[PDB]
DNA sequence: TTGACTCAACATCCTTTGCTACAA
DNA sequence: TGTAGGTTTCCATGTTGAGTCA
């Protein structure tokens, strides 16, 4: 009947058995992990039996003002997520969904941590929240570490420092939560006990395969706008269109010659790939064995040669010279062909390899335009918050993960033009484009 | 320094890590990654051309050599001045369409300046940097500081290192008490166990850097037993021994004779000395032996009847002050701890430890003397 | 406050186009 | 898929936050 509920260092504590728990010594208690007590909580208050709860410690809320002026959809996404205050919503990138979190971080009106990925949201998170909230977020991970009222974190400072921060922020945001179901920010999800838990979404789905874990992490998706089919009040008619290139004759010699090495290999010694998800069994072979990492490594410089083919550039001149008054964004699947295309039509490149202040600068004079076409290697999926265009090209396909096709044919926010996004691929080979 | 976990060659016999080293047959390897780095060439010369060996020797061990030799050479930016801004200049024409006109834009920036930057567009990035001198090494050496270095990353992940003493008793605490390792000193061998990187919750880097710099003064001596208790694995993991002693393999080289001179010590030192007569002080008084736990304080205080030993500690956690007071509740004397402003500051059991910040406030000892007259 | 440099975590990595057509 | 098994993933390349020195 009494029974006390208690947390310790990313961990729930209780005297009576509920689903979920087991016995522990070193504790004295059912002990099990802390994201449970939104569950056992409602386990008990259900059977009657008058438990107290001392976890909750949360800090002062700060009064805070409310100016959004939030659209219809917005408002039925915040309806549907304040059902049982756990879910996820899914809203194409750009679609005001910091906005929606932050209207509903206004209603609820309780101490709150934002998760994000990257220093650019939470320079965003923090700008947004001065703009619709008037407030200055506690700004920790990154440059600063202070802790205050409604906090931004970083998911890797959010794991490092989960213990020290379990008891604390009744509501959870995750902004693009397809990155918190990984190894490690899925333990970090886990040792929270936030009963009120909000993901943020433009694609949801991995194709990892571990997205199923959302009701246990965060909850279900309460509220989905149909992807990419409401295009009125968001960007305009999507106009995807493919090119098929004549790969290579020369190249062609090769690339056959590369991929026979990977046949016979595999037909010599059993163990096929063809039809099997366990690519992995492969790669524990070629750790040990030299024929297996050659003709693997084989293998990979023959798809590099499939998606990097040079014959893809004569359509690409081709297309500049049909588009001279669109911005244009080309993408690509590695470095190599990044900066072969930046030496041969003399368009800046956008990688990881480029520094910070190069990156920001070359943003800049691209939103100014002064930089009308611009290259980058699959660097621009994120929330960097990145200006639109209206062509967008795709030459790498980067295997056909939605992340890189809906979350990259999501950089286009504009209206009132055409706002094409064309897939430069060679009918040859792989060309593996997603479904 | 260490090399990276991905490049960490090791296996497991019956719980029981064993790091796969270098013996002298690769030598051979060793020599052509050292008459592969010439002067003025380039790093992307060097992996394209190291893809053959790759093919032929463990991948992992070329790439440490190729990842060391890059640490040790002195690379060059490049011959052009202008790194950068030649991009900043040059991509403001447009997206060019047409060869003749391409090459107009060209000659028109190497008037512009002056330089031949068709081939030094892209400086300032890893496969472009030059060497200005290839750095003198032998081959001995370069497998002595691999194997070093193996040994290295494999106790960064360690939950104790124990330490066997052969000699040497009293220089190797004098290290670990002024490189502010945890320590515990037991007699049943009379050996030394020092928690390892694994019981900081983010304090780790520095003092696995520091444990390390103990360690390679440790592989100077006559005999070195060690038995590293480690904690692996990505998913989940497992605990391991790795024994190790007389491996005179290693390198013999700088000690960094100067990484910590004990300022706070001699600080605390000159300041109780100078400042009252009452109370006594002793330099490093013999360690107090309790049933084979042996406790090394610093500095013993006594006047009269009443005798403490103080002692003051650097990397901290609240388990271990924890469990050395637990420890220390057997030493008939009243053990006073310093702490420094390293984790979740604590106050428990205020009566025998006190916090400070830079240096050690002899005034707050002198309150602390004179709450037990 | 910078700017180096790293390094762990997290990502992709997979089967082949052909007789039903729309353009949303 | 489950009335058994012991164990560090990791052939590549790409990105980035975090945390160390001088
Ligand atoms: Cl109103
Ligand atoms: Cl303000
Ligand atoms: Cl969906
Ligand atoms: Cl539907
Ligand atoms: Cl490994
Ligand atoms: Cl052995
Ligand atoms: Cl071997
Ligand atoms: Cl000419
Ligand atoms: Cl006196
Ligand atoms: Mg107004
Ligand atoms: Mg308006
Ligand atoms: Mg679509
Ligand atoms: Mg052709
Ligand atoms: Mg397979
Ligand atoms: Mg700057
Ligand atoms: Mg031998
Ligand atoms: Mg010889
Ligand atoms: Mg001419
Ligand atoms: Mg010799
Ligand atoms: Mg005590
Ligand atoms: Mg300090
Ligand atoms: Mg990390
Ligand atoms: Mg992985
Ligand atoms: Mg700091």
């Amino acid at each position: 009947g009494s029974v006390y509920l208690r947390y310790f260092k990313g961990l729930i504590l209780s005297d009576a058995y509920a689903p979920g728990l087991k016995w522990s010594d070193e504790l004295k208690a059912y002990s099990a992990l802390a994201f449970k007590y939104r569950d056992v909580r409602k386990y008990f208050l259900e059977k009657e039996i008058e438990v107290e709860e001392n976890v909750i410690d949360s800090l002062p809320f700060p009064l805070i003002k409310d100016k959004i002026e939030l659209r219809d959809y917005q408002a039925e996404a915040v309806k549907a997520w304040l059902k049982e205050k756990r879910g996820i919503i899914v809203l194409p990138t750009g679609a005001g969904k910091t906005q929606v979190a932050l209207k509903i971080v206004s209603i609820m009106k309780v101490a709150t941590l934002i998760v994000v990925p990257t220093i650019d949201l939470i320079t965003q998170w923090k700008e947004r929240i001065n703009k619709y909230l008037d407030f200055d977020p506690g700004i920790i991970g990154g440059g600063e570490d202070s802790l205050k009222g409604i906090t931004v974190i970083t998911y890797d400072s959010a794991y490092t420092r989960a213990e020290e921060l379990g008891n604390k922020f009744p509501l959870l945001i995750f902004d693009e939560v397809h990155h918190l179901p990984s190894e490690g920010y899925s333990i970090m999800a886990q040792l929270f006990a936030s009963p009120y838990r909000l993901g943020l979404t433009a694609t949801p789905e991995r194709d990892d395969g571990k997205h199923e874990l959302y009701p246990i992490l965060v909850g279900p998706i309460v509220y989905r706008k149909s992807v990419e089919e409401l295009a009125g009040k968001y960007i305009a008619k999507y106009k995807i269109k493919k090119l098929y290139v004549s790969l290579t004759n020369e190249e062609k010699k090769r690339y056959d010659g590369l991929r026979k090495k990977l046949k016979d290999f595999l037909s010599s010694r059993g163990l096929k790939l063809q039809n099997l998800d366990d690519f992995h069994r492969l790669v524990k072979l070629a750790a040990k064995d030299k024929e297996a990492r050659e003709a693997l490594l084989a293998w990979h410089e023959s798809l590099n040669i499939a998606v990097n083919s040079q014959s893809k550039i004569e359509k690409l001149r081709e297309i500049l010279q049909e588009y001279k008054n669109e911005k244009i964004i080309v993408f690509t699947r590695d470095t190599q062909m990044a900066y072969r295309i930046s030496k041969t039509f003399l368009i800046p490149v956008v990688t990881y390899k480029t520094d910070k202040d190069e990156r920001e600068e070359i943003l800049q004079k691209f939103r100014d335009g002064e930089y009308r076409v611009i290259v980058a290697s699959t660097v621009f999926d994120e929330g960097v918050d990145v200006p639109d265009a209206t062509l967008a090209i795709v030459m790498g396909g980067y295997g056909t993960k939605r992340q890189f096709l809906q979350r990259l044919g999501r950089i286009l926010r504009k209206k009132d033009k055409e706002a094409l996004l064309i897939e430069i691929v060679t009918k040859g080979t792989a060309d593996y484009r997603l479904s | 320094m260490g090399l990276p976990w991905e490049l960490a060659r090791f296996s497991i016999v019956k719980d029981e890590v064993l790091p796969h080293f270098a013996t002298n047959e690769d030598l051979d390897l060793a020599n052509e990654i050292i008459s592969l780095f010439k002067a003025g060439k380039k790093l992307g010369e060097i992996d394209e051309e190291i893809e053959y060996l790759e093919k032929i020797y463990d991948h992992k061990l070329v790439r440490a050599f190729v990842k060391l030799l890059t640490r040790l050479c002195e690379f060059e930016l490049d011959s052009p001045i202008p790194p950068i801004q030649i991009r900043r200049e040059l991509f403001k024409y447009g997206p060019v369409l047409d060869e003749k006109e391409r090459e107009d834009i060209i000659q028109k920036v190497s008037k512009k300046l002056g330089a031949d930057i068709m081939r030094f567009v892209f400086s300032d990035l890893d496969e472009e940097k030059k060497i200005i001198k290839a750095p003198t090494i032998s081959a001995e050496d370069l497998i002595r500081w691999y194997n070093l270095s193996l040994l290295q990353t494999l106790l960064f992940k360690a939950y104790k290192l124990t330490v066997y003493v052969s000699s040497n008793w009293k220089e190797i605490i004098r290290r670990a008490k002024w490189l502010g390792l945890m320590y515990f000193a037991y007699d049943k061998p009379l050996r030394f166990e020092f928690l390892g990187p694994a019981t900081l919750v983010k304090l780790t880097e520095k003092y696995g850097r520091n444990l390390a710099v103990l360690l390679q003064f440790i592989i100077s001596s006559q005999n070195w037993k060690i038995e590293a208790e480690l904690v692996l694995g990505k998913k989940f993991k497992r605990v391991y021994k790795l024994k190790l002693a007389n491996f005179k393999e290693l390198k013999e080289l700088v000690i960094d004779e100067k990484r910590f001179d004990s300022s706070v010590e001699e600080k605390f030192y000159k300041d109780f000395t100078n400042v009252i007569k009452g109370w006594k002080i002793i330099r490093e008084p013999e360690p107090l032996v309790v049933d084979n736990r042996v406790f090394i304080p610093d500095f013993l205080v006594e006047k009269g009847n009443l005798k403490v030993y103080v002692e003051i500690v650097g990397f901290w956690t609240k388990e271990y002050i924890k469990e050395k007071l637990d420890k220390l509740k057997k030493v008939k004397y009243p053990i006073l701890i310093l702490l420094n402003e390293e984790l979740g500051k604590e106050k428990f059991n205020g009566m025998n430890v006190i916090t400070y910040k830079r240096k050690i406030d002899i005034s707050l000892v002198y309150k602390w003397l004179r709450e037990l007259e």
